[PDB]
């Protein structure tokens, strides 16, 4: 089970901030992932961090726009998208992994799915 | 957009359909970390398989995954009318990089 | 009774010869023989002996499901003779996931890592006693060697990492004496990630090759004065890199001062050691799975940046079998120090599906001065026969 | 090749930090390992070995039903290495339902309880031969520590009580030179329950802390010297008690003379000492079972009476987890004496109805004078994966 | 260094418990071996535990028809007193009869092999075979099946060939380092002398045998290692300590002759001397080998016929099974110390529910102090096993 | 601390039992090793077994197809002499051929493995490897599959390269502390020399190998360790003792050439001197490797084609499987004294009743004294086994 | 297993009723007294370990009861002085089926006597 | 302990009888037995243990605790099962508690 923030409307050119918080018992070792669904389009892997490294990864599209921060304590992901433009309308899933990081589990595997949030950026 | 897959697929309750999803070398090849997952309309995306042939607790066992060479495939035997969804293709890139593949958009009939 | 000093030239190397096997795989199906993870091999005086970190449960067992986990409550070090197999009359010396274990000539030094992934213990335990013990100095996950740790003069090194697999992680370097930490010193140098090392004497210090998991498919390379305590760092100058996620023989480089970036994401454990100019390594055939295990010598590789001239290639474990982690011990002889390598056959889930457990076997070679010839020494184990 | 003396002084410690585990129960499910309880772990000069009373069965066996009873004549002492599992090699040094044993520097002694309840027998067994043996005083259950004795410069002080375990009972302490009761003393002082005492060194005399079956709570305390072969005895003034039954500690209390009345009843086997006017001690977590187990140092708990300031908590084992009996031993080191404490974690019957057996793990911690961190070590053992 | 056993005996009040082999009950979860006919000796540094095992395990299929003590597979087994006989052991020699001495430097083993009618017996030492003879009356050559003196070097093995119904050559052999020194034949009143309990009495050895011709009272055998003298004599206590045997109001024992007192076949046993007084084991049942007591008899090593009983042990209940019993002798600080080891059978020819025939160890050692009661049989289910 | 060997040799009237490991009979209830071609080789203080054996028990999946010889999981296994190869073993080094010998400080294990067309012997000395050798004739590069024999720290190995039914290229290293000193190739008359056991005759070793290609006799090797010079010649018997041989009746030898009497194949086997007869141990049957006999033929290491027989000792019976065999010295207090080992091969090629291929041992020393007549056969019912 | 017969009695008297386990040794079981009042539910005297020789009483019958023991014999002896008008019941003997131990302290009550009723009178 | 006064059920359903305490009665310990005695008759135990059975016993009655409450459930409501059924707790201090009674009735 991961909580998600609520839906957040916005102008372009502005920053929005997304939550996501596992609530299940201590996922800090864990790899959480943030995916955007454009509407109608397909999905695409905007990047993923594991709480306890603090060490966040990007897409090569996505470097120098997306930041992902997180608390280990709480569990819980945040990911902070700035200057909105007018394709950053889509609807937002943080995934997590099943297991937690290993030697044999170091890429980000996305099992247990979030709810999604929408953000929409016109105006 | 990196892995290819089918833009549309349909078939018949009862038979079975599979999916392709093909790339290059840094995609499905070497590297077997190859997920499928499955979205209804509306509704948050559902792994249906991981590591190309694992299947987690709780998916019926009629969905397989298999790997020949540079092309993963999703086997769906005996379809029913909840298979109806968005199929996509995921896979590990290198380098802490996770690439997804256009959606199929599997319908039976 | 005298501490060892390792003062001893480092004896002509012309290949490695087959030394032990331990078919554990192949034994724990008619057998009760542990599951285990990240093994090594370190000397006494007298012997050698294996070291295993162990799942604190038997192959043929339920508690084998799920033992892909790699930091478990459950984990204890293993200890045996070389060449006897981990079966129920084992002893754990330690509760650890991590662990490093060396001998100064006097008795056995083992350093242990246990506990949580925010805030680990590493308890370092000399002559059978608890001597010390730290925690976590970035409360990410405190790591070890997982191989064997070198003492000159009574005095230890252990290098220990705490930080992120992906970043930049305090990697710290422990100069022990008699279980009690007299010294610790930051690490210095061009390395970026250091992870895993294999050390070995080269006197009067220790020089470890280590794994980088940040962006380096070669291999960093640590100095330690362990009279001065101080610390220097570089990579290695062999074009053939050493890492298991590396590019192809004709497009890797590795110019011996920055991380080459070129699929440094990952690795395996490693080892390389130097002859004069020249270096011996050991790396896997396969370039993106750890598949296969070839060791070579690659001429001025480790003087002359970027250097792809290779002699005398021994393929360790052939193509189609699986290997795994890779470590290197020295063994002092009659007149020098002599270079061995283990090398780990990973068999169990996440390549094998038909089973559901994950475990190991050990080859060890030593290197010889004489002549050898070819082979070839999987694990061997049917996966189909398996519980 | 001398006797011992503990002539040093205690080490600084801040907390404790893991040393040692032994996954039975795990290891049982598809290994040969002995039906075991009351274990405790003593050291010699050189190594540390672990004690325990086995039920003469193995676990997968049909012997194992039933097992929940405590004096069989089947019941031995079961001897091994620290780390190593009780499997089918162990030596089983004697016939003994209660059974104690210290190292003298020269040889191991061992103190077995067996016989009939009515009628029992205790032997001690010093280098590998019968020396003396005691009968029943009271013609009660002749019980012993269950843990290790103070073998100081030749005398063993051995605590046995003979009586009711709800009453008064006739608790003597012997003083033992290589096998021979040389002298018998009375327990003598405020203390009118004792049982099961957990014993270290304090140069040049005895400390022990034992558990009160009878009126209650906080933990007697007996200090016995062994030249003028003298006993006094009190209770533990740390306010926070140690007794598996206890009040809330809100609504505990512990005076330094007499029980306090407070959920007297039964009790565990237990452990503290002192750190001059500090006490370190551990406790089940629950209050009403032994589930769970910490370890906390309380300020002024040895000087002040019923003083509830609590300091430097470790968990060894969560709430969630069935913990057992524990208890204290001292390990000579280079300069002072360290403080190590065992733990067992009981499986099997009277809580869980899947299995028909009851066995046990043990879990050893030792004390440091350096950092550690947060952790848990259950025996974590699958109950519906064993036989 | 040799042993001498130079210091005097030890002062008995009675006997307490020391060790105990659950290897019937480990056998039914593990791999443990079929034994018979165990003995206890032990070394300057510990104690030993010796069995005769039949080359197989219990949960095995070869566990058929075990019930045959002289077998070609049949192999002398060594353990650490108290470690059960798992596949870790060491086969020391192949051998139906078995014998196992220290002199103090190291192990002197007697084990005899072959055909009945042509046997042969080596003698092993310091790891390495010494000696080697054969039978000289073409019988069943036998041994003591415990463990016996050496003394300064010269250990006395007591050997027999003949008939185990008549007259039979009874020979006690001298060997110093693993070779016969001497020979002698064995010379006294008593006409049966088979498997014997010996123990050191300085300057000599002392065996207590049985007798499964014509006599129930335990025959003495008394040699002389300096000169190699032999002489024999019965136990003078009326309360005879052979199995076979009638009930205590009419046993009877002068020491001279056999009683021809239901002499038939007989056990393993024990008895020794504490002045004039005898400290002797026995069964409790008195036809068959179920239970086992041990008590003094006050004149019973000087008066003949003497019934005074004290100080009496259950060591094994009636109701439950046991077997042979021998006597071995521990070193202390300034006595030596008697102990005594009973053989506790489980298997077949009595109970039938099983194909097996296997056995455990009980061991008990004198004390000067005081001890209790109790009862440590096998305690296994006989129907909770292969 | 080194040996010399310098004791002269013990006078030998036969052969005594001296131990038994029932392994084949333990494997069916416990986890027991798949081994083949053991051999024991003694330290200064005790006798350890040596076995080549696959990575594999016996209740395993593993033991189909066992019937292969050279292997990559195959491995030397050590143990106490006595104690069965269960899962707490030592695998020394990787070997489908091996010899191990002590030189009164350490152990020398040579250890052969890798492929047929390309060989790696590797010299394991104190635990350490300190010597490596390569094929030179890019064969199966062979060893003696015994004990080798150290005489004042100089260790002495036969290994053979080439062809078992041609010529072959065998040569003799001279190893002092794992170190490679001398290579000698192969003088004399013999044409095909093969898994050589070898013993110390003062100054020089002398060994009794196999021939595979044209002599039913054996060869013999004498070998100087001083000059380090190679002689050769056969076995003056008559009565031959490779196993494919021709009835007693046409047997024949004449000390110089192969007699091409059915010598296409072998068997591993031994033969010493007493002067100018010859202790020999020869299986039963002349085709089949079943039954095993000892015996003494007079004038049998001086006098050509001597057919006369004495001292006869049936060690296995005709009717049940042997295997190699093969001596090892043993130090006594005086002489130097022989003992041999003999495999007892169960499993298939044979007996098709089960899917795997192990042995057992049973090892006799020699003696000064009498003896008497038995069996030791492996004794494990095959309709019993995994 | 046995208990003694029904006793007639007089207010201000005291009786005596026994229990005897038969079938083996039970000195180390733990034995118990209940009553219970013609109608009314069961009360917990107290109990006994006939070896420890040491009575628990509940609160309410304490200055009452009198528990005492004999190990070898197996029996137990309840004595109950100042017998009072609303002390008339029936008394039950019941032992544990378990030996004391560790894990066994607790007064169990698995084998039941048959019962004795005493009837305080005029 | 607290026990319901009566209850009553038909033949073949299934029946639960509680018993409720405080936290020093049942909730804190697993000690709770159960007790079947018929008219005329001597106590039985039927359960042990919260969810142990005694040898002999029917297979029917299964107890269970949770929390404070322990519950007894009667499953095929025979005509044998009228009887009164007596809870018992170990107090804390060698000390034993009981219910009230329930008087089952089968109609």
């Amino acid at each position: 089970q991961l909580v998600e923030s609520g839906a957040e409307v916005k102008k372009p050119g502005s920053s929005v901030k997304v939550s996501c918080m596992a609530s299940g018992g201590s996922f800090g070792s864990y790899g959480f992932s943030w995916v955007r669904q454009a509407p109608g389009q397909g999905l695409e892997w905007m990047g993923g961090i594991i709480p306890l490294f603090d060490t966040p990864n990007y897409a090569q599209k996505f470097q120098g726009r997306v930041t992902i921060t997180a608390d280990a304590s709480t569990s819980t992901v945040y990911m902070e998208l700035s200057s909105l433009r007018s394709e950053d309308t889509a609807v937002y899933y943080c995934a997590r992994d099943s297991l937690p990081y290993g030697d044999q589990n170091y890429y980000y595997g996305m099992h247990v799915w979030g709810q999604g949030t929408t953000v929409t950026v016109s105006s | 957009s990196a892995l290819t897959q089918p833009a549309s697929l349909s078939g018949s309750p009862g038979q079975s359909i599979t999916i392709s999803c093909s790339g290059s070398s840094s995609d499905i090849g070497d590297y077997n970390y190859v997920s499928w997952y499955q979205q209804h309309p509306g509704k948050a995306p559902k792994l249906i398989i991981y590591d190309v042939t694992n299947r987690p607790s709780g998916v019926s066992d009629r969905l397989s995954g298999s790997k020949s060479g540079t092309t993963a495939s999703l086997t769906i035997s005996g379809l029913q009318a909840e298979d109806e969804a968005d199929y996509y293709c995921s896979s590990y890139g290198g380098n802490y990089n996770l690439v997804f593949g256009g959606g199929t958009k599997l319908t039976v009939l | 009774a005298e501490y060892r000093n390792w003062s001893k030239p480092q004896c002509n190397i012309t290949g490695f010869a087959p030394f032990s096997k331990d078919n554990s795989i192949r034994l724990s199906a008619g057998g009760d023989i542990w599951v285990t993870r990240e093994p090594y091999v370190s000397c006494d005086p007298d012997k050698c002996y294996q070291f295993a970190l162990g799942q604190g449960t038997t192959l043929n067992n339920g508690h084998s499901n799920d033992t892909v986990h790699d930091r478990t409550p459950y984990r204890t070090l293993l200890m045996n003779e070389l060449g006897v197999p981990f079966h129920l009359g084992t002893k754990q010396v330690c509760i650890a996931w991590s662990s490093s274990s060396c001998h100064d000539g006097k008795a056995w030094l083992h350093v242990c890592v246990t506990g949580d992934d925010e805030n680990a213990t590493a308890s370092f335990i000399y002559n059978g006693r608890l001597v010390d013990s730290i925690g976590s100095w970035s409360k990410k996950i405190l790591r070890t060697q997982e191989s064997e740790c070198v003492c000159i003069n009574g005095t230890c090194t252990v290098v220990m990492t705490d930080g992120s697999a992906s970043g930049k992680a305090d990697t710290k370097i422990l100069f022990i004496e008699e279980g009690k930490i007299v010294h610790t010193s930051p690490l210095s140098g061009s390395a970026q990630h250091v992870e895993e090392c294999s050390c070995y004497p080269r006197y009067p210090g220790v020089r470890c090759v280590c794994r980088d998991n940040w962006k380096g498919s070669n291999r960093p390379i640590v100095d330690i004065n362990v009279k001065d305590y101080s610390i220097v760092s570089s990579y290695v100058c062999s074009g053939l890199v050493g890492d298991t996620p590396r590019k192809n023989d004709s497009s890797s480089s590795s110019h011996c001062l920055d991380p080459n970036n070129e699929e440094g994401g990952h690795g395996v454990k490693g080892w390389a050691f130097d002859d004069g100019n020249d270096v011996w390594m050991g790396r896997t055939i396969s370039e993106k799975l750890r598949s296969g295990y070839e060791t070579f010598k690659v001429i001025e590789g480790w003087s002359k940046p970027n250097s792809k001239l290779q002699i005398n290639r021994q393929v360790i474990v052939d193509r189609g079998n699986r290997s795994g982690y890779s470590g290197i011990f020295s063994v002092e002889g009659k007149s020098c120090i002599n270079r061995c390598f283990y090398v780990e056959l990973i068999r169990g889930r996440k390549q094998e599906t038909e089973v559901l457990w994950t475990s190991n076997s050990i080859v060890v070679f030593c290197g010889t001065s004489g002549t050898y010839g070819t082979g070839s020494w999987p694990d061997g184990a049917d996966i189909n026969l398996m519980p």
